[PDB]
């Protein structure tokens, strides 16, 4: 307004200017941020001492003017002063004041209408004091503690997220018309944006605090601490209240925040989905990959596509690393043999090939790393830092709490270094059967024997045997370990030592991009291997919850239901841009078209035949007063257009539409076969299956131009088109251009047409045409 | 989105004093307070406003030839003597899914002598004691409620 | 005698459980409406009983 006018004004003033032309002519508009750091740098060594040397002073602050006399804040209340007209050296528009003024504003200033916004900005901390607050505390003891090292998370949060996808975020939720292209992340997660937008949307805030406060919420802190007990985000956050080096304030935490379960139910899902892609024999990548690409999951409210999670979390898990590896998703330098964990320190190597005897004469190819190395290794309440030196353990050392997990972690080492007798001259009990190729895939004695400890414990033992056995010398009576376990014995095994108190986990900040075979074996640019299928359970069955195998070997569903999904999902993918579909029809209001379309008329034949026509009357009927209006709701078009395919007749509605398999819809409600919510409008979930509406046309719900965005592309610039907003946007043709403003600083473009393949097919098929 | 928006929207050129019917729902109202409504609306004659987030009645202009009315979905309370002061001429009202408590609040209606039908489903006021008879006694002109006249004669289509 | 009183600290977190024949070991802990009503009987107590 009149703003806008002095806004003009002022910029005209500083254009007169010949510097101030010159800036603002040259260059981008990035020079801003260069702009921003040469001004208003000023910086003090003690700030606390000037801070006492200023507050001893009569107007210390700074503060606005016509804000204050807005406010009808005055000078001198009570013979105290609160501030005096003045001017400030670099601002010019701020005046000096006292602290006092900052309580008269506190107690008898300007108040504002509600502030439970608050809790929403920083939810964070409000989640910690609730955590807090639902906590019963128990006994305190004293006593010395087993404090390890390692990383971890300390916040915790929901839908963790990188920075790219934030930077984002916070641009559609509070400063919107300044919004740069849709990215993938936003046309995937709406209804996310949506719910972030619905609270912040309409009211008096400051914009900067609530990104920041954004972040927070997005971000988990991980630190690099000492740590006892149970390893949860939950416990971290106040582990300063829990315990330190000599005592412990007991306390029972297990039933809050819910996290862990996500991670699971995530590894189980690709477990098995790996050991359904191992099903195969030539194709279990691709296999694999499609299974990824066809599966979604729930958390708390929205969906959320797999491929997305597993590139976020940080389980390094023999399943998960795999599933990153096939995405190109980076990752960390952790191995994996097994159930144990290890790491590498130091050291070097390459392989080497040596054979051994199964059976009397059986030669079988067996590798060995040729070098010294150093490894940090973890199992269940137990740890261990020990070496590998030619086919041979040098040495090692434990800190475990268990003589269980103390003897199967020193077996797995033993076995990782292929140390022992029996790499080279394998026991009569071992055969060729067992020996790999369940259906044809092989297996390195290495896992062979590890199947063959896991199977009896005696095969345990005898291979601990197969360690060396001497006599306990004195003193180290307390750094031995017996063959049962035990801190001390008469007779321990060779080059071992004990001790009380953990390993401390090293760190390393780095990232590798791995690959993989046809096998599911991966490499890291060596013949090392850090992940397997034989290094996970066997295999299990479990009934997943809020989950989306829209994929047809991961479905169980029969041709009926699947065919009625299908139909579905053909009915919608004609929601897209162009004549012929759904949007343009509704535009000109020829809700007749619809009737004919060729999709109707496949799933016309599953509609119960002997009530068709009563059904088609009432389906016609609603769509003709959505239509003539164009207060309608595409959720239920969608639902009852199939039914519109016959003629009308005359009977009794009962209220349901039911098809040719005792399966029904029903207008207005959700039910198992069709429903939906406000919250997430982008979304339709048909027999627990979830099927994704592109966003080409906005009803009444859908209240801003994010529904719109799928419907537009970018084309070759033409100044001939006109200039428009962001929300005019709605008002414009299908198959028209126009010219926008898009972020800063950027104009383009648009036309409302859509394309419909994305980059994952067009570039695979033709690469594998050129390996021929 | 907006009740600005959207009546922006709705009128499609068309200046507001020529429309006879209007809606609103599926909308939103800061404050819970009207926006953008005024006097130029005068051949109205039927609203609708449903689940926008309404919790009074203050901004709401006069408006005559109104003779039907839809609020439901929204958390009014107290407001209903406007309705006298700006709609005199009313006749079918709805408030079905508002917080309305007792029938002190009710009281006002009875000056609406031109009050045909009112529906209240789902409110506090429902979970009384004799309240469609001690209603009845109160608003003696009125003949519907809620879809059914007494002796609960079912209330016809239109 | 029934079953003997029961101890705690203040938050509770410990609670110690005795029987009636040492009610008159603790007496100096337990509280007045309890003391006053046991220390006239003290004579007639033998174990845990009273004649």
């Amino acid at each position: 307004m009149s703003l806008l006018l002095t806004i003009a004004k002022e910029y005209k003033r500083l254009c007169q200017d010949a510097k101030a032309a010159q800036m603002m002519t040259v260059g981008t508009v990035s020079n801003y941020t260069t702009f921003k750091k040469w001004t208003t740098s000023r910086k003090e060594k003690n700030p606390s001492l000037r801070m006492r040397w200023a507050m001893s002073s009569k107007f210390p602050i700074i503060a606005n003017k016509r804000m204050l006399e807005e406010a009808q804040i005055p000078k001198e209340h009570n013979n105290v002063a609160l501030w005096e007209d003045t001017e400030d050296v670099s601002k010019r528009d701020h005046v000096l004041a006292s602290a006092s003024c900052i309580n008269y504003w506190n107690f008898c200033g300007p108040c504002v209408n509600n502030s439970e916004v608050i809790k929403e900005v920083y939810k964070s901390r409000f989640g910690r004091l609730e955590r807090r607050k639902e906590i019963m505390w128990k006994e305190l003891r004293f006593t010395l503690v087993d404090r390890q090292r390692r990383r971890v998370d300390t916040q915790p949060v929901e839908q963790r997220l990188r920075t790219g996808e934030i930077k984002d975020l916070q641009m559609w939720t509070l400063f919107e018309d300044e919004a740069p292209l849709a990215s993938k992340f936003i046309l995937d997660n709406y209804g996310l944006v949506k719910e972030m937008r619905s609270k912040f949307a309409n009211k008096p805030l400051n914009k900067e605090v609530v990104a920041h406060m954004l972040e927070k919420q997005f971000n988990p802190e991980s630190r690099f601490l000492p740590v006892f007990g149970a390893i949860r985000p939950e416990r971290m956050e106040l582990i300063h209240a829990l315990g330190g080096e000599t005592w412990i304030q007991e306390a029972n935490t297990a039933g809050i925040s819910n996290v862990d379960q996500r991670k699971n139910d995530i590894r189980a899902v690709c477990r098995k989905v790996c050991l359904a892609a191992n099903a195969s024999i030539m194709n279990a990548k691709s296999k694999l990959v499609e299974y990824i690409k066809s599966t979604s999951m729930r958390i708390g409210e929205t969906e959320r596509k797999l491929e997305e999670l597993i590139l976020e979390t940080d389980d390094v898990s023999p399943e998960v690393t795999l599933c990153k590896s096939a995405l190109g998703g980076q990752l960390g330098k952790t191995l994996s043999f097994g159930p144990m964990l290890l790491k590498k320190i130091s050291g070097s190597g390459v392989k080497v090939k040596d054979t051994v005897y199964i059976q009397g004469v059986r030669a079988v190819q067996f590798e060995y790393w040729s070098e010294q190395e150093e490894f940090y290794g973890e199992y269940k309440s137990a740890t261990a830092l020990f070496s590998r030196k030619e086919r041979s353990l040098e040495w090692i050392t434990i800190g475990g709490g268990i003589n269980e997990d103390r003897k199967r972690l020193l077996a797995m080492c033993m076995i990782f270094c292929r140390d022992g007798d029996y790499f080279k001259d394998a026991p009569a009990t071992i055969t060729m059967a067992d020996l790999s190729t369940k259906l044809g895939r092989e297996i390195p004695y290495q896992y062979v024997m590890m199947n063959w400890i896991q199977k009896s414990e005696d095969n345990l033992e005898a291979l601990l045997y197969s360690r060396g056995i001497v006599e306990t010398n004195p003193g180290k009576m307390g750094s031995s370990m017996g063959i049962d376990g035990s801190k001390r014995a008469i007779k321990s095994l060779r080059a071992v030592t004990i001790q009380s108190g953990k390993i401390d986990m090293p760190e390393s900040k780095e990232k590798i991009h791995l690959e993989l075979s046809d096998n599911l074996e991966a490499f890291d640019s060596s013949g090392r291997i850090v992940a397997t299928i034989l290094d996970l359970p066997s295999d299990k069955k479990v009934t997943f919850q809020d989950v989306s195998f829209q994929h047809p070997d991961l479905a169980v569903l029969r041709d009926e239901k699947t065919a009625i999904t299908k139909g579905y999902e053909a009915l919608i993918k004609r929601l897209g841009t162009g004549d012929n579909d759904i949007p343009s029809l509704i535009a000109k209001k020829d809700y007749l078209s619809l009737y004919n379309l060729p999709e109707v008329k496949l799933m016309a034949p599953l509609i119960r035949p002997n009530r068709k026509g009563v059904y088609s009357r009432v389906a016609r009927k609603l769509v003709s007063t959505q239509v003539t209006t164009g207060h309608y709701s595409l959720h239920e078009l969608i639902k009852v257009l199939p039914f519109t395919y016959f003629a009308p007749k005359q009977g009794m509605f009962e209220g349901r539409l039911f098809f040719s398999n005792d399966s029904f819809v029903e207008p207005g409600v959700n039910n198992n076969v069709f429903s939906w919510s406000k919250a997430d409008s982008s979304k339709i979930y048909c027999h627990g299956i979830a099927i994704r509406v592109p966003l080409v046309v906005g009803d009444e719900h859908m209240d801003t131009s994010l529904a719109l965005l799928e419907g537009f592309s970018v084309c070759e610039n033409d100044p001939r088109a006109p200039m428009v907003t962001r929300q005019d946007l709605i008002d414009v043709g299908f198959g028209q251009k126009v010219r926008l403003f898009v972020g800063q600083g950027s104009v383009r473009t648009f036309k409302r047409t859509a394309s419909q393949r994305a980059a994952s097919s067009d570039v695979n098929k033709n690469v594998k045409k050129i390996k021929m | 989105m907006d009740m600005k928006k959207r009546i922006h929207l709705e009128l499609r050129n068309r200046t507001p004093s020529d429309v006879k019917e209007l809606v609103l729902d599926n909308c939103r109202s800061y404050e819970g307070k009207i926006e953008g409504l005024t006097d130029e609306f005068e051949e109205l004659e039927f609203l609708s406003t449903i689940n926008v987030g309404l919790a009074s009645v203050a901004n709401l202009p006069k408006l005559n030839k109104l003779k039907k009315l839809e609020l439901s979905d929204n958390r009014v309370s107290g407001g209903l003597e406007v309705l006298a002061e700006k709609c005199p001429n009313l006749t079918h009202l709805n408030l079905s899914g508002n917080k309305i408590k007792d029938l002190g609040t009710i009281e006002p209606l009875k000056k609406l002598e031109n009050l045909k039908s009112l529906d209240l489903f789902n409110c506090e006021v429902t979970n009384l004691n004799d309240y469609r008879e001690n209603v009845f006694k109160l608003l003696p002109q009125l003949t519907y409620l809620d879809g059914y006249d007494r002796d609960d004669k079912e209330a016809p289509d239109s | 005698l029934g079953q003997g009183i029961r101890l705690s600290n203040k938050r509770k977190t410990k609670e110690v459980i005795i029987k009636a024949e040492k009610m008159g070991k603790y007496k100096n802990l337990m509280r007045e409406e309890y003391k006053n009503l046991f220390e006239p009987l003290e004579k007639y107590i033998q174990k845990d009983v009273c004649f």
